[PDB]
DNA sequence: GAACCTTCGAGGAAG
DNA sequence: CTTCCTCGAAGGTTC
């Protein structure tokens, strides 16, 4: 899962986000076994 | 609220409003969602006006936002996250997006998708996003500023234009009947025809009148208090500000129609070069009262009989 | 005080003075606030002075800011939700504020709504019903949809002589100081039309009655005390006549280059085009040329010399 | 002291001497600030030094600073904020405060307040900032630099005007007492009358001079050792400097006195065009040597009988 | 050494050099700092020399800088912080300073003081910085773009000029003795006269007469070989390029001598129309080749000499 | 897609197309990269789509940028870098790249190698990037304002032209079968006759088309129906648009049909120069309804009689 | 690689080579560098060549980078930091580099040091840089668009023509020689001619020929396949570019011929002015297709026999 | 009518 | 984003 979790973070950094605010907003994220889409379009929903 | 809500009320701008009844309802026709629309103009012919209705008469919910507030990229995806099925994105301004977001949009109009590519090259893959579809509406004062790339995945072109006397008049007939006031026709046609072609000028105009109407009058606009009104406020026939008429008259009585500079043309009137270039001027030039020189500002002829002066080549 | 606090007071301005009356009455009568209020035009003509009487007149509080203080967007923000119903705001020098702050006043004027990003998250704060008033001494600096949304503008004029003469009259009573009639008059002509030049020109007046005389003005100590000051009865000051004097003189009224005429007096090109000038303009004494500037006749009348074609 | 401290020590001046003298004493019958006072003018002339001397005769303190200094908004604010009652408050140079920064003092100046930004986030602020009662002093070259509406707040206006003969030959003597020189009577007034006008320029030359006076002489100046000196310099007893001289004599004697051009004149003197027109001509045109045309450059009849050719 | 670096090896500049030894000799009788000196006149005469011999003769180190490289205020202040008890500071090319530091000196070179504005930000306060005895050496080759109080702060004027044959003969032969070439005494005065009374000039003719007569010759400059070299680079016995013998030979045997107007000119030599007055003219009308009049100009008779045309 | 991907599927551009197939043809028997190639013309005619044929035709993958998008040399550097031998790089208004990014071009298109200063403060060093072969394809609207030494790298031009009715025939056919609409040979003649001869042009009124006739018809685009939509669009018959219209009415009307330069006329309607310079006036032009003069452009009787305004 | 490397293989400017190889060979007797050299004249003549050449001939690296290149002072001081002890650094364009950073060579070029204010904050001081020996060499296109005193302190100076018909059939033969081609002389004289006298369009020519000759032809060079390849290219039977057709058909059709300026000109063919005149005019010029007069350019009647006009 | 000189006005580039 | 300034035009005089 640390592909998914790294590669949301890494998504979500991708598109302009801080690497430590990105972290903490995927890290936010209770379900670590989403995949990788719904993990960054969760994220992404949740910051606005 | 004085903003009509759909086709029906929207006075004026048949032109682009023709185009767009035909292009909607062949949406409709379909399952798809409209193409992607462009409007261009100047300030306040009701662009933003028009944006609702589109909405409304898509019968679909609508998210508002403007360029300037749209700092990083994230803000575009997250946004367009929210979006159901079909919903209008409008954008303000958007010729004032900064350009790293642009080379985004460019996927979301183009395949409604994103994709997003990591590492080094020697071991990469991609992360892809899908979104619902959308249509992406933007407002512009500026066209030419735009992008070849962006402006080619635009499909609808709306150039609004200024109102004319008969349907400017009906703006004001309709807002007078918003508040308690009764107007002739006649009188709603002098506001009309020193509004200036905008809508929001009129508005304003019209809320003058009824104050000195309802305090120096019956309450009622009439034909004559109409003329006592716009006697108070120098507005003139042709819409000419007091310092308008002041502007031509000094070119024509102390310059024989220049040139002249705006320099010594400020100092005669005691007005600060900004205000001149930028309050008065633009309008002059626009009803073809006055031209520029590589020597300076000229009147032309058409000038000199609206002032009432005779001319001479 | 110096400054006057109701229209009753306010001398002058009877164009910007009688609508103001109209609107503000209208106001009232449907217990409404004022539209947005734009208030342009010459320095030192009345600006603040007017901004202060449409508060007492509405009889509201005024809260007061000025658009150097305000450096960001959060800087308004925190102005604006301290608004109660019914508050006016006055901006001063708003022509200073910065780009980023001026598209948050667009919304709140027409759309009494401003939405502002602020752990990241938007909230919507909904203002209640307001008067926004401004003045300004460059009105084309600020952008055009912001002129678009004030739904009143009052360019300021100058004064004539009945009126300063009332002026002068008024500020001696508040300085307790005795002055004729005509002794006033004096005064008046000499202010460029200006009220705070008139009050300036008082108080130094002031200072020379106290030492060189009794503690009173009269048209013997006032032909006094301006012959000091060397202020002309038409108000020209000692390089105001300078210039004159060099054209009429040396290059027999012109044209002369704006160059050439800063040489020979020994000032600086800036100044004379930007401090003499303009007064000389207006009254008609130069006429600015293709060639240069000429002298008109009206200058060769007051010099006292033979005008020749 | 090289700087007088009081008006019975500043020479010249009547017109601008006379009126402070009348404002201030006005001023302490009513024991209140003085009025905010501009100096303007050419350099040289004594804006500085009357600074000093209002502030002396007012008998406060003077706070002093400049222009070049004050890069900010938060650096007004705090000096304004450091001011006690009856201060006075000294600007050299006030031409080069940013525009942004002069807004803040209109309503200072007027109304004795400013309107600063406090707290944060829903804690931030405007308030009032109340000064209490100061002069304000500024002194500039290019007064029409100065905003209109700030330009208009001063009460007093003092514009300078250059000195006379008898009173650049009274300084001379003056500065001939600071150090220790003894000098007749008819040298002072040779050097005066080769000062352009200018205080400052009067004491370069005696400067110059005591150096001579010293190396080449007894160190006592007298008419012999004062002409030998002003020989060396290649000072004409009007003033003119040696390029001076050689500009008028090709005007004379290549042109017949014109009209020509300055470019045409700057070549032959191998100058170049900017020394020329902002160093040379301009003393040249205000004492009547040369005068302006639409053709060019001319020669007056004054400038003939100078250099000793004939007026033809 | 190329650059003299005492006024015994300077030769020229008697004007300039008479009066700077009077003063420095003054100036250590009383122990004190020589006043500030300004250096100005036409490219290449020996300006920057000339500073470094003022700080040999003061006997003091000498701290240097120039105009482009101080930037911003806070540069000038840093400078300025450095400075010891009779420091001399030489600051090249000054008239490249910005406006806003250009204004910092004004205090400082007759005060010794400057304002400064220090603090944490919340607390701050404008204090005095004051400097020990300094002089101020400035160079230039435009003095017209310096402000006018600024100009009348610098207490000595040098003003350059251009040097005559038997000086300039002196500067090829000492140079000669650097490079170890042996010259003959008639090629000193050749190279001179073809060095348009600069310095700059005749040591770059040498240097590259120098380079031929040891590639293609015995090693000693001699009367025959000089004359082969400058055939070379092409340079007239006037010094005059082939551009030059081109604008005297149209103008003779294409109209008579004139009057032409400059662009008619101009075109019929193919060259641009500013570069002409500016890059080629100049020398030629300082020299009298060409002289210039209301309806155009004119070659004068020694033009026609120097040609081999016949005057009429 | 809509656009060819092959030489045998790209119509027109005989003479681009004719010359670009024996280049590519020779590179592969010589097995070397193609020369660097630029592309230059109106906008939409196709310029983007030559370079992906021409990358088909090489067989090598095509990267793709713009002139905006490259804002620092290290931009260019990493693109440059992220290259694999006989890769095709497509820059699209190379024209607008700063000065700064162009330093790295030349080095690289002349011979495949970079220098790269790195470092700051006591760090200040380069960097030597060795660049595996490459080719260089550029596109531009505007040819004249390419900088001078940059033009002269690129060793292939192609300039791009208007197409004629005979093949914007059967591309409108071509598309119409992409999108599977059924159109007359009538019909798609007059979409044609009126696309302005741009393919661009002539998509989008195909798009539009259908949703009209899928109103005011049963989905079939008559010829009839066709001219219809096209009125409703407020396409002129020839072609002109709502800016063209306006554009000769307002000369027509207000300036006597001109002469009018390219600056006033775009002041009085909202529209930029450079668009009405870049894609109004070049067909407006060749199509004879504005003519060129010494002080402007003027109205052809051509224009007044299609408009419907009584000729001069 | 096709770039000559040493004076035997440059071929033609005999000239420049000559004066080069004196002062080179002399410079190598002594252990030092070479004088600075500014070479001027058109553009693509071989210039950059030249700086290759004299760097392998004095046997050190050459460093290269342009006028428009560099910035700010910072630039300058990392790039002259980078230098080995007898390095040559080539500018190209260096009359384009901004006035502040020109006036930092200044001391770089005659002393071999730098003074520049180093850290910030506390930290700021001045440091004076010691330079190691090095030789600049610039490039421009004429002598009088630098200033007097940059151009005052180059000690050599070159002017570079164009190549005459005998030296260009030798450089494409020899460019033939490289490629394993074979061409006949008919051919390579024919190619020459056409080459508008430069030898970088020469072997842009010759490749392009190549490709065809080897796809079209049988891989020999013939004067019909010199013809072919050139006509189906818009290289006229005279070297004329399509801008140069452009420009004559402009003046005649647009102005009757002239006379008109360039200024006005350039506008209406939408060229920068800069590239008319530094690469079309001369050559228009030079060879009596554009003739000069005082009111502005003339066509000459063989710019109307060759467009095939009427000289009326 | 060819040539010089002064003056103003509007761009644009260097802070 | 602003000041500074330079480039282009044109009015007037003289031989
Ligand atoms: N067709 C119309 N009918 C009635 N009112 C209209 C119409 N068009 C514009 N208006 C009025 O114009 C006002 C301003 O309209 P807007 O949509 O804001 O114009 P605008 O183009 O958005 O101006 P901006 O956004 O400042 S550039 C509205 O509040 C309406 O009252
Ligand atoms: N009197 C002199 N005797 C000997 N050499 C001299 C003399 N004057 C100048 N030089 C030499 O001339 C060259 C240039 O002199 P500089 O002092 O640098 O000229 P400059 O005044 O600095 O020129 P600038 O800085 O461009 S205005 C140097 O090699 C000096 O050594
Ligand atoms: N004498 C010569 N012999 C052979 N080839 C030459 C000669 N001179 C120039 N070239 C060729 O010219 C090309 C390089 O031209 P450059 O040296 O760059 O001229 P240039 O002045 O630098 O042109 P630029 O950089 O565009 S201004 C190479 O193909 C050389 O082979
Ligand atoms: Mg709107
Ligand atoms: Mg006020
Ligand atoms: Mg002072
Ligand atoms: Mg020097
Ligand atoms: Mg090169």
């Amino acid at each position: 899962s640390e592909d998914a979790e790294q590669e949301a973070v890494a998504a979500l950094v991708a598109l302009g986000y801080k690497p430590q605010e990105a972290s903490r907003m995927v890290s936010k994220i209770a379900r670590p076994d989403a995949s990788s889409e719904t993990l960054i379009r969760d994220a992404l929903r949740a910051a606005l | 609220t004085l903003r009509p809500q759909y086709f029906k009320e929207y006075i004026g701008q048949d032109k682009v409003k023709d185009q767009l009844k035909i292009f909607i309802e062949a949406a409709k026709l379909r399952d798809e969602a409209l193409d992607h629309t462009l409007l261009f103009g100047p300030p306040g012919l009701g662009k933003t006006t028009m944006a609702f209705v589109i909405a409304n008469e898509m019968g679909v919910n609508l998210k508002q936002t403007s360029g300037p507030a749209i700092e990083k990229a994230g803000d575009l995806v997250a946004i367009l996250n929210d979006l159901e099925p079909g919903d209008i994105l409008f954008i303000d301004e958007i010729h004032r997006m900064p350009m790293a977001v642009e080379e985004v949009l460019y996927s979301a109009m183009e395949d409604y998708y994103i994709d997003i590519m990591i590492g080094a090259g020697e071991t990469s893959r991609s992360v892809h996003l899908d979104l619902p579809p959308f249509t992406l509406v933007g407002a512009t004062t500026r066209a030419g500023m735009l992008s070849n790339p962006l402006r080619a995945r635009f499909g609808i072109n709306g150039h609004m234009e200024y109102y004319e006397l008969p349907d400017l008049t009906e703006i004001v007939e309709r807002t007078s009947e918003i508040f308690e006031m009764t107007i002739t026709p006649e009188a709603a046609l002098e506001l009309a025809r020193r509004s200036r072609g905008t809508p929001r000028i009129a508005n304003r105009l019209l809320k003058r009148v009824r104050d000195y109407a309802q305090i120096m009058g019956d309450g009622v606009i009439d034909d004559k208090i109409a003329d006592q009104a716009l006697t108070m406020l120098d507005v003139d026939h042709e819409g000419l500000d007091y310092v308008d008429q002041k502007i031509l008259r000094t070119m024509i009585e102390m310059y024989g129609g220049g040139p002249v500079g705006l320099g010594t043309l400020s100092v005669n009137i005691a007005e600060e070069r900004e205000t001149v270039e930028d309050m008065y001027e633009p309008y002059l030039i626009q009803k073809g009262f006055i031209m520029r020189t590589r020597t300076g500002r000229v009147a032309t002829a058409k000038a000199y009989e609206h002032m009432g002066y005779d001319y001479t080549r």
